[PDB]
RNA sequence: GAAUCUCUUUGCCUUUUGGCUUAGAUCAAGUGUAGUAUCUGUUCUUGUAACAACUGAAAUGACCUAGGCUC
RNA sequence: GUAUGUCUAAAUGCUCUUAUUUACUAACAAAAU
RNA sequence: UAAGUGAUCUAGAAAG
């Protein structure tokens, strides 16, 4: 089971059944991995910003996207499905915030 | 790590075509894949007697057989197979063929149907 | 479950295989008929 | 067969594991009492 | 690719094996069939490995042929197989080095 | 009377059994359903003469303390 | 839910074939108008 | 002479 540096774990070969049995990590480890991935994503965005790659505004937007899209961006919810509540809350915030923020200004 | 795994990890340099070619090159050398009598799990439809030790293996009894392709097909473009079995008691190689003209099987120097 | 063989390709009693066989026969049979008639005609001529 | 009934249970003491069981977690530290 | 063999000979695994062979020199002489005609093997290590494999095979053959149903024909057949294996082993002990 | 051995009967003996569940379920089925995996052959691989030079290699063993000559 | 167990001394490149699969797994589930 | 305002559940992963 090889770890990407983005924390998305997945298998090298197709595992024989014994191997699979041995190597089913559970709800702890996966959760941890997810958390790490999230961290990387926020940290990655800041790194990008620091590097000339992306504007401050862009960085901010990226961060916002990450925080709202945790749900899509990376499976935490899979492993612990009360993160679903958090996701929902984030979505709600986005809905509220976006409507406040894009009043006279248009969709984008 | 989980049977429904979407994407298997590949190295950062994995020219898929090239990889395939390489595999092919190392398939003639390979032990398994370059052989006949590839394994299979099957229940026995015929319900027959093992000719050596007379062990009455009944219908639907499960075995780890060997399926092999018979080169001489039925008619033209519909294959037929030899399906090896062992008797439980004595280790005599029973087998049978699947001639699809009658929608049924044929015994092949293993046992007799009854 | 019961009869395993029913979930195998090689099993001829599987319906798909049977269908395939029928198709093969049907095509081949048709061809034979086409040729058979011709043969008959030839014989008649002779 | 080995599908088998039984004769007796057990109770043998080893070195403790030091595992953080969920139920074992603290809860109701305060014991109540009677009036007298 | 049920029953493990398929998995083993799945393309990815093969590729991995090839890579290993290329870099570091991990071969599995179990995995490939031993060649028929010796003297198409200039390296010594490879030859040694082959010899080892054949020895192992011979041992395996030996282990099974003393089974209790001695009158069965499989055992008899193996006796010839055993002989063949022995011959192969002998051949592998060629005198080039 | 005492020692022992052989047979029969009674007692003692596996005059027969180490779980539970919907008797565990079923003696039926164009199955459906989910998953997991890649293949066919055909081929590439100058002579003759004269002059200058050497007459001989390899194996292991016989001597001396890996090395040195002889057979 | 893709079972399992024993067993182990320390030729080179080449290309051509595809509108497919000798494909394998059945632990899973089983009805009519 | 007076209709027609608003109430909006959800939400996937493993093993079996
Ligand atoms: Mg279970």
């Amino acid at each position: 089971l090889h770890l990407d540096y983005n924390f998305n774990l997945k298998p090298t070969k197709t595992l024989t059944t014994k191997e699979r049995k041995k190597s089913r990590l559970g709800n702890s480890f996966h959760l941890m991995r997810e958390l790490l991935k999230m961290m990387k994503l926020i940290v990655d965005t800041h790194v990008q910003f620091r590097l000339g790659n992306v504007d401050a505004f862009q960085l901010a937007d990226g961060i916002h996207y990450i925080l709202n899209h945790i749900g899509q961006l990376t499976g935490i919810y899979r492993y612990k499905y009360k993160v679903m509540h958090q996701i929902r809350a984030c979505k709600d915030l986005k809905h509220i915030i976006y409507y406040k923020f894009n009043k006279n200004l248009g969709k984008g | 790590s989980e049977r429904k795994a979407i994407n298997k990890y590949y190295p950062p340099d994995y020219n898929p075509l090239e990889a395939e070619k390489l595999s092919r090159k190392m398939a003639k050398k390979l032990k398994t894949m370059n052989k006949s009598h590839a394994s299979i799990r099957l229940m026995t439809p015929f319900s027959m007697r093992c000719l050596e030790c007379n062990e009455y293996i009944p219908k639907s009894r499960k075995f780890n057989g060997k399926k092999e392709l018979l080169k001489e097909k039925y008619l033209d473009s519909i294959k037929i197979y030899r399906l090896t079995i062992s008797c439980p008691r004595c280790a005599n190689s029973i087998a049978f063929r699947t001639d699809p003209g009658n929608s049924d099987y044929v015994m092949e120097v293993g046992g007799v149907r009854n | 479950s019961g009869d395993l063989n029913l979930l195998k390709s090689w099993n001829p009693k599987l319906m798909k295989n049977r269908k395939k066989v029928w198709e093969t026969e049907q095509d081949l049979i048709t061809e034979q008929q086409k040729l058979n008639t011709r043969l008959k005609e030839i014989e008649k001529e002779r | 067969p080995q599908l088998e009934a039984r004769s007796g249970a057990k109770a043998a003491a080893y070195t403790p594991t030091g595992i953080e069981h969920a139920r074992l977690l603290p809860g109701h530290t305060t014991l109540k009492y009677r009036k007298f | 690719m049920s029953r493990n063999v398929d998995k083993a000979n799945s393309v990815l695994v093969r590729f991995q094996e090839q890579q290993a062979e290329s870099a570091g020199g991990y071969k599995d002489y179990s995995r490939y069939q031993r060649p028929r005609n010796v003297s198409k093997v200039k390296s010594i290590k490879e030859a040694n490995e082959w010899k080892r494999q054949v020895s192992k095979e011979i041992k395996q053959k030996s282990t099974r042929i003393y089974d209790p149903s001695l009158n069965e024909m499989q055992i008899a057949e193996l006796n010839d197989e055993l002989n063949n294996l022995f011959k192969e082993w002998k051949r592998w002990q060629w005198h080039i080095d």
